């Protein structure tokens, strides 16, 4: 595909969401 | 003679803007007057001369954007 | 007689820009004064004579666009 | 006799352009002044006396378009 | 008796614009000067006397359109 | 040679500001005049020379916001 | 050396303000004229270096509203 | 030295206001000139140093409204 | 000492008004050139010193309307 | 002393208007000039003291309207 890779001329070039478990993405700052 | 004339022009700009663009000179029995130029024109002349000259980078191709 | 013409005109532009276009001279009784021009008009004269003369391409056509 | 002033005025322009159009000259009681003319009206005077004389083509009939 | 003034006017036009309309003279006690006219009005003056004189057409009328 | 160039400009500013930048000097038979430049021109010139030279930071980047 | 010349600049403003900014001075064949600045330019100029130096506050962080 | 500075500037206004500010003074072979400051600018200067010095109040904080 | 300047200023106003405000008095080898101010700002100075002077009333509290 | 003040103003207007406002005099090195005054402000000056002094009514108030 094309959307997920880099984006239209940079676009979201630096956007790198760290795919993790929902607990790994919620529990740290859960409180 | 690009480098020579560019350096000469820069030095002329420096002395002119500080104190030393001799407008006219008179010694009793004789006098001459060198014409006076602006400063923005001299600066843009300097800029075009240097970008024409084989010196290093001075400009950048616009700019991009990214989140 | 255009190449030496353009060379002399460019030298005149350079000296006028820096310090060396004398407008009025005078020797204790004998004096002359020359009409003074601008800088932009002189530069455009330089440009038009240079493009008319046998010197090679300097200004290109309009820029296109591709995705 | 149109090319003579064509050459004369064109030569005068370059004479005017660089440094040499004498506005006035004085010699110890013998002095005359010549009225000055700007470069613009001078060039726009150069712009027609040559086209009405047998000078070569220099203007073209508008411009067409085609896909 | 209009052609000579027309000739005089354009002759006055040519030298005035190049270098040779004397604004004032000086003879160490015998000096005079004249009012200086612009170049725009002179071109109008030569134009209006040009048409009124027995010279033929120079500027036609309107313009036609057809497909 | 930028550092002393800045220092000269630094000096050339303050002296001009108060009383010291002399327009011209006359010595009964010998005199020279220098073109006067705007105070704004000095500040622009001294600033751009200041930023380009080796001295430390003066102006930072654009300011952000946060609640 | 900022502070002492800052006071001198302040003094020069006071001298300029009332009557004491000497523009030119003439002796028998000896004259010099210094370049003359405005008043506002000096006022902002003196304002420029008083903030940069260590003297007391003259500026405060805007102003907020409470009720 | 503010208090006498107040007196000096205030007096400097008065004599200038009527007739008595000397723009320049000439004694044969020895003349000096002073830059002619405006009148409005001085009053701002007059207004500026009186409030900043220990002089008493001269202006109060806006004005409310009541029915 | 308000009345001193107040009387002096109005006398100067009248003096300046008709013919007597002398900007320069010349005696051979002795030139003294005073500065001059406009009539308006002169009246403004008149308009200020008298109201802060405890003289008679000259101002009124706007104007209300009654049917 | 308003009446003679007014009387002096009256002649001041009339003499200035016709031919008699003396700009300057010159007694072979004993010369003096006076600051010129406009005509409107003088009329304004002559207007204000006219009503201000005990002179008769010269301008009534508003204007009614009846069918």
């Amino acid at each position: 595909y094309h959307g997920g890779g880099s984006g239209f001329g940079g676009q979201l070039r630096s956007w790198n969401p760290p795919s993790e478990s929902v607990d790994a993405a919620l529990l740290p700052n859960f409180t | 003679t690009r480098q020579e004339e560019l350096a000469a022009a820069r030095a002329a700009l420096h002395d002119l803007m500080t104190g030393k663009r001799v407008a006219t000179v008179q010694k009793d029995g004789r006098r001459v007057e060198f014409t006076a130029t602006s400063v923005s024109d001299l600066k843009k002349y300097i800029a075009e001369l240097e970008v024409q000259t084989g010196m290093t980078q001075r400009r950048r191709g616009p700019a991009g954007f990214y989140v």
